[PDB]
């Protein structure tokens, strides 16, 4: 689960640099474990923050017994065009390609307070290449069969606010990682010969890693 | 280009000298570093014309100073 | 503060390999979080441990504001006099050396909830090298002053008995390591010619670093 | 705390150079004590020149309890665009570079008598790069959230005029060292080919490491 | 000017070791500095030990206007008697050699809070060596004219107990190296053949103190 570190200091008012000079914590470590993103975290971390809130685990820790664990399709349904539109002169996913269609199932296996646990099957497609800024896209997908997993968006917006924050984010993460990864494979490196801004020269692999594709759709809003 | 390097030899001395006149030492090695060329008697042209728009703006802001 | 595995485990009557198989969490890793011992863990761990127990961490984490911090001196009195009796042939500390005194002074910043800390000075001596075993022996240290600290016993004493068996650990495995320290840049290496029953050859420099010293006094009885 | 020496032969109307000819102290150390910067101090010398003035130390050292400890951002948020005008030919710190910005956190630790200390964190950007000469520049900050640190300029205020210039003293070279040590690693060396008064040709890290940036703000008038 | 960091702490019990801790400050070096031995304090010390012990300065700098300066006779009057028997058996000066005399005059001011100073000469002569170990043996000089020193004495314990040490240190220190710069240039090195030390090296070691009415301590 995440710890409340980021609701706990907003209620506080207090900032991390000014915990980390508290309780001897690396800032860039303690800013990373604000965030409910770090999937480890060390015991003379929470004894520290513990003790400097004056607090105990229950509010530093936030648990939910309903786990959400995502697989995703082997093999998708995956059709991506190639328009080698002047990539490496503007260094824009558009101009590099354009996904025709990409479609696959998100199988969910969310699990209760007893062993007890529910699959829910996501027949998720990509809709659109919303651009962010001139400089990044972010790939948009759509759940297909959301209104069948109605009960998986039951149990979604049954959770804090803050671990559905935490959900939107492993799942957008995934996907990301994931679709990143079947593009940089499907398509060859196209280097961007001038660096962008002149500040660095990024590869379109650099780039299509660096997008991230967060999943729209009505069961998962915030 | 003889004439160009004629031309631009005057103004790089031209702005050594008026460096000199400021009290501010200088050599025609170093202004040629400003340049950053190997050999001013053999260059293109529109390096000749490249390096006046330096040595003309330098020669300009010593004035100032 | 500690997880509380091994009492949430006692109660449960499970073993940790029936947890690790039920958690898909390494047993050797699991096994070893189990004891208060380990300083790192993971999120997906206290996740996963939560939900099994079907508990919120405030179960799963013991917590008390009252933290104890230890130094030591850089300096110690020690003295310690070379007596070879065939430590080469019978693998005994005893027959390598013996410890004519060692005593020095271990500070201890206790703070309570609010960030006043009480500092306890502990002047500590070498009493006796206690023999564990016939293959090894355990050192025994002792507070000349813990008379003047019987506030400092008050707090210990003041914690959960959890809590004051891993003040106890962390204590003695501090102070082992650094006696081991010492002694071993005092001694030079009298390596074990002869494998000890023959299973392994082991220099007198990994027997006292193997020798563990826990202090003894009426501050720390458990 | 500061020796008062400016203050007491300012007060004796006596010269430096005539004292360190009565107490045998060399004229630029003793001229360095003079002022507040110098950080280490002889029992000689304050023997000496409590002698001399036939005064108590009391007189010589002047001591507030309150105790201020900067610490600055490990990464600031410093944007410096490069502008190639002639540094080389023109020794201006305008001529080498720009600062688009430079935004970073001060935490100040301040501490009264009881070890009670109180943080106050300073929002401190980059503002002009002030001309003081024709020669040199001096880069100018502020503080964002000064109004939030109003507390912290009622306990600057509260000092002595002479403990406020020294702490001013402090500040303004703590940011002058960092802010140089920032920019010298950001900007390459821009030697300067052409030496100013023929004395000597200086490298733009020399002029930036000279150029001295003070903060502006109403918690530091003076 | 007397550094009483230590006898703050003998006041307040407070270990070296925790005021250290608690003011960030090296052990050695607030140790060193606890006597006043150091010649040189940091600002950020006193400012930490201030701030630490809720004193002013003034209860950390102790300084008595009164100053004390002592100058040696360029070339004193001395003869050695060098017996190099006995150094052999351990380190022991007194066998290897001996000073049949010593004497010299010590020039000492002792400057008033008043710009005028009072000068007074005495005189100290090798009186016989102090057998502070078998290995080191202190050389002991006697004041012939205690007369003349009577106001000095007057002078040395108008200073505080602390400040008479320092004094009684120093003199001590200045006149151990004037006596074995003066006798090493006239001895032999004899080899400590009873880790390695040549009698020379003792020379160094061995030091000297002023046994006199004048200075007791």
């Amino acid at each position: 689960i995440r710890n409340r570190l980021s609701e706990l200091l907003s209620e506080r008012g207090l900032k991390i640099s000014r915990v980390a000079k508290d309780v001897k914590i690396a800032r860039s470590s303690l800013t990373s474990m604000a965030q409910n993103d770090s999937e480890m975290i060390r015991y003379d971390a929470i004894d520290k923050l513990c003790s400097y809130l004056h607090i105990s685990p229950s509010e530093f820790f936030e648990h939910n017994p309903i786990n959400f664990d995502f697989t995703f399709d082997e093999e998708p349904n995956y059709k991506i065009n190639d328009v080698f539109e002047g990539f490496e002169v503007t260094a824009n996913i558009t101009h590099a390609f354009s996904i025709e269609n990409f479609d696959f199932e998100i199988l969910v296996d969310v699990e209760l307070d007893n062993r007890q646990k529910l699959n829910f099957d996501l027949d998720v497609s990509y809709k659109e290449t919303e651009k962010i800024t001139n400089s990044q896209h972010r790939f948009i997908f759509t759940i297909k069969n959301e209104d069948e997993n109605i009960g998986l968006k039951k149990y979604v917006d049954s959770l804090s606010a803050g671990l559905k924050n935490l959900l939107f984010k492993k799942i957008n993460q995934k996907l990301s990682g994931y679709v990143s990864e079947i593009i940089v494979k499907n398509i060859d490196d196209i280097e961007e010969l001038f660096p962008n801004k002149g500040e660095k020269s990024t590869t379109l692999h650099k780039e299509i890693l660096q997008t991230d594709s967060r999943l729209s759709s009505d069961i998962f809003k915030e | 280009s003889d004439n160009d390097i004629t031309e631009l030899e005057e103004r790089i001395n031209q702005f050594v000298n008026l460096s000199q006149e400021k009290g501010r030492d200088a050599t025609i090695d170093k202004t040629m570093r400003w340049l950053k060329i190997s050999n001013i008697n053999k260059l293109s042209q529109k390096q000749i014309a490249e390096a006046h728009q330096k040595l003309d703006a330098g020669l300009k802001q010593l004035d100032s100073e």
